[PDB]
């Protein structure tokens, strides 16, 4: 029922009881859950909600969580039944639990844990304790095609049956249609085909309480379960992956975006794991290692997904990987997995336990529903604000600086209606002056400055005029490393211009000032992950609530305003504040470029000279 | 060693043994191969707590602190000990004494 104001009239379906203050939860019949942080039982309520409910928004006071079938399956896999969950919900809900949600929970939980998929002898078997369900699912035409059949076309005969590897991902989606999702259960201790590996945990590795909780939730009843864990950048996600690999003790596969990710993972493994270097191999296009005796293999998705003809040695390595059975597989940056080529890598690679790690999961193409079965349900997601309070990460000071558009640019901005319009607002002389003043202020404050600009031309022009190093497409790796080392070590240079390649193509050195000038066009998750990766915790300013500085230069009255508003929605859902700054104090006293309007006319001439080709 | 003390037990009227480090009361009769008449430990009663024994098995970086010869050569343990000593000097009064496990380990740590 909907009121005239648009509010959903849930009063009738929610019988309120007199235990208002003690119970902190509101359970609307639509599936949403509201929690008050100031309640004394917030910690218990937070722990209960995280286990069973997927959070939507976590601002300072009231948090909103959502109930999903995948979340219910994850809760069942943890070991919680319907009765205890219902009891805890009723003990915490201010109003009575609607029967619609109750029936929703009853239907999902009963159907969970019925169908099991086993990978043995490089063969996939579907088996269950209820042959009636198996017999019923045989009638499905999609399941008939996915089921492996004999060389003569005859179908193969807790009875299990072989399933085609190429149709595994198809079967995963069909399970949703049949309402019988598969079970990602692995024999953590009962495994015998794959021997253990001489790899342990160094004493220098310390697991933070949330990391330990996430690992223990993943290891349901002592058995590793496939899933996805979301952690903020810089929170030792690589350390968590190394710890999980050491715990598994089986064959380990790790996939990164580029060779830099492979090198970072190898360094972390050497830093925390006890596996010998001879058992660590890099299947990269430049630095190659023999796959013989490769206990842990680190590679990239595109290397395994190279549809074009590969090198002869790479073909041999791929054959060995296909022949080899992998107890554990590790995937980094899950948000790029929904791509079809990278999804095909999952079919190509035969692995028992698959764990995915990333910082964000809100794809702009919303291709995450299928991702819930490509790997599994989201195992854990840490609260950014809570970790900021714990001091594990820097408490970032975020600000959006509005740079007025010059009237000459503004008229041309309105005149242009095609994609060439990006250059006009990305090259605002007023924005240039604001960026120059910010750089001067932070250099006088002795701060590390990273200027991110997606547009190659704008980034190059800004870096050249400001006389700072610039990083763009080619960026020869030797020169890139030299620039990174100069930024890390040389105090004279503390301002680095980085193009779009700064997201995942290489490692971002720890800094404190990050200024974003150019936008992708609405990448609400990509730039958020970039911001998380750029800024890390800095000692000395732990007591202050503003130890990391992020500024977003946005052109007023332009489409960049809408892009920024759409993008910052994800960070606002995390409780991150954003202050709008229209006037910058100190620009009047400081001397900046383009002080005269004729200089801005020259910049306009230069920008117009850069046609739509750039 | 009990032989060296064997005649003393069998010749003199009584032998008085006392020490401040006598945590096990039964090993010494076994060590000296005799049966003392009285084996009593006097508990210390203090109106003011004059001792604050503390155990620090974790360093600043949460490194597991150990003195096993496998971990004696660890640089992390040495650095944690150095940081602890620096903080103790900056905090605790002038009197500071640090007892190591062996001379070579102490020299390497220094």
């Amino acid at each position: 029922k909907v009121d005239e104001y648009g509010a959903k009239d849930y009063r009738l379906q929610m019988p309120l009881k007199d235990d208002h203050t003690s119970r902190p939860l509101w359970v609307a019949p639509d599936g949403h859950i509201f929690l008050e942080a100031f309640s004394p039982v917030y910690k218990y309520a937070q722990d209960f909600l995280v286990a069973i409910a997927e959070p939507v928004c976590r601002p300072t006071h009231v948090h909103e969580y959502k109930l999903t079938a995948y979340s219910l399956y994850a809760a069942v896999s943890v070991g919680l039944q319907t009765s205890d969950i219902t009891e805890y919900l009723r003990k915490l809900s201010k109003t009575g639990v609607p029967d619609g949600i109750m029936q929703f929970i009853k239907l999902c939980t009963v159907s969970y844990g019925k169908v099991k998929l086993v990978l043995k002898h490089n063969r996939y078997f579907v088996e269950s304790c209820h042959p009636d369900v198996i017999q019923h699912l045989l009638q499905d035409p999609v399941i008939r095609e996915c089921r492996l059949r004999n060389s003569e076309g005859e179908a193969t005969e807790t009875v299990s049956f072989e399933v085609k590897q190429e149709m595994i991902e198809e079967l995963q989606k069909r399970c949703i249609h049949l309402e019988y999702p598969l079970l990602a259960e692995y024999d953590f201790r009962n495994d015998s085909v794959n021997p253990d590996i001489n790899i342990d945990l160094k004493p220098t590795a310390v697991l933070r309480p949330y990391q330990e909780k996430s690992l223990r939730k993943m290891f349901g009843n002592g058995r590793a379960r496939s899933g996805v864990i979301v952690l903020p950048c810089g929170a030792g996600k690589s350390l968590v992956g190394v710890t999980a690999a050491c715990t598994v003790r089986k064959r380990c596969l790790v996939l990164g975006n580029s060779a830099v990710s492979v090198e970072q993972w190898k360094a972390q493994f050497k830093m925390w794991s006890t596996i010998d270097d001879s058992q660590i191999c890099r299947f990269t296009s430049d630095a190659k290692d023999k796959p013989i005796g490769c206990s842990v293999a680190i590679s990239t998705y595109s290397m395994l997904g190279h549809t074009t003809k590969r090198s002869w040695e790479a073909e041999r390595v791929m054959e060995w990987l296909k022949t080899q059975e992998w107890g554990l597989m590790i995937l980094d940056e899950v948000h790029t997995i929904p791509a079809k080529m990278f999804r095909r890598v999952l079919t190509i690679v035969q692995a028992h336990c698959k764990l995915g790690l990333t910082a964000t999961l809100v794809r702009e193409d919303d291709k995450i529903v299928d991702l819930n079965f490509l790997i599994g349900p989201k195992l854990y997601e840490a609260n950014w604000m809570e970790l900021q309070n714990n001091g594990y990460i820097a408490k970032v000071q975020c600000a959006e600086v509005w740079c007025p558009m010059s009237p000459e640019f503004y008229r041309e901005y309105v005149a242009i209606k095609t994609k060439k319009r990006i250059l006009l607002y990305t090259m605002n002389p007023n924005k240039f002056r604001a960026c120059q003043f910010l750089i001067k202020f932070h250099e006088r404050r002795n701060d590390k400055i990273i200027v991110f600009a997606d547009n190659v031309f704008a980034l190059k022009e800004y870096a050249i005029r400001l006389n700072k190093p610039y990083i763009y497409g080619p960026t020869s790796q030797g020169e890139r490393m030299q620039i990174l080392q100069n930024f890390k070590h040389n105090p004279k240079i503390n301002t680095i211009f980085i193009s779009k390649v700064g997201d995942t193509s290489f490692d971002l050195p720890e800094a404190n000032v990050l200024i974003q000038i150019s936008s992708h066009g609405g990448s609400r998750r990509q730039e958020a992950q970039r911001l998380g990766r750029v800024l890390r915790a800095k000692k000395g300013m732990v007591a202050e609530e503003y130890n990391a500085f992020f500024y977003s230069l946005v052109s007023q009255d332009t489409q960049e305003m809408a892009y920024s508003t759409k993008r910052q929605r994800f960070l606002v859902d995390q409780g991150y504040s954003f202050k709008v700054i229209t006037k910058l104090a100190g620009m009047e006293e400081e001397d900046l470029a383009f002080s005269t309007k004729e200089e801005q006319q020259q910049l306009l001439q230069k920008v117009l000279a850069a046609t739509d080709l750039d | 060693a009990s032989l060296a003390i064997k005649p003393v037990f069998e010749r003199f009227q009584s032998v008085i043994i006392t020490s401040g480090t006598l945590s096990p009361l039964d090993i010494y009769p076994k060590i000296l191969d005799f049966h003392p008449v009285t084996m009593a430990t006097f508990t210390m009663t203090l109106a003011r707590v004059c001792l604050c024994p503390m155990i620090i098995g974790r360093g600043n970086d949460q490194v597991a602190i150990s003195s096993k010869f496998e971990t004696r050569e660890d640089i992390a343990v040495i650095r944690n000990y150095g940081n602890l000593l620096l903080e103790m000097s900056a905090v605790v009064p002038d009197g500071i004494v640090a007892f190591f496990t062996s001379y070579q380990y102490m020299e390497s740590t220094v």
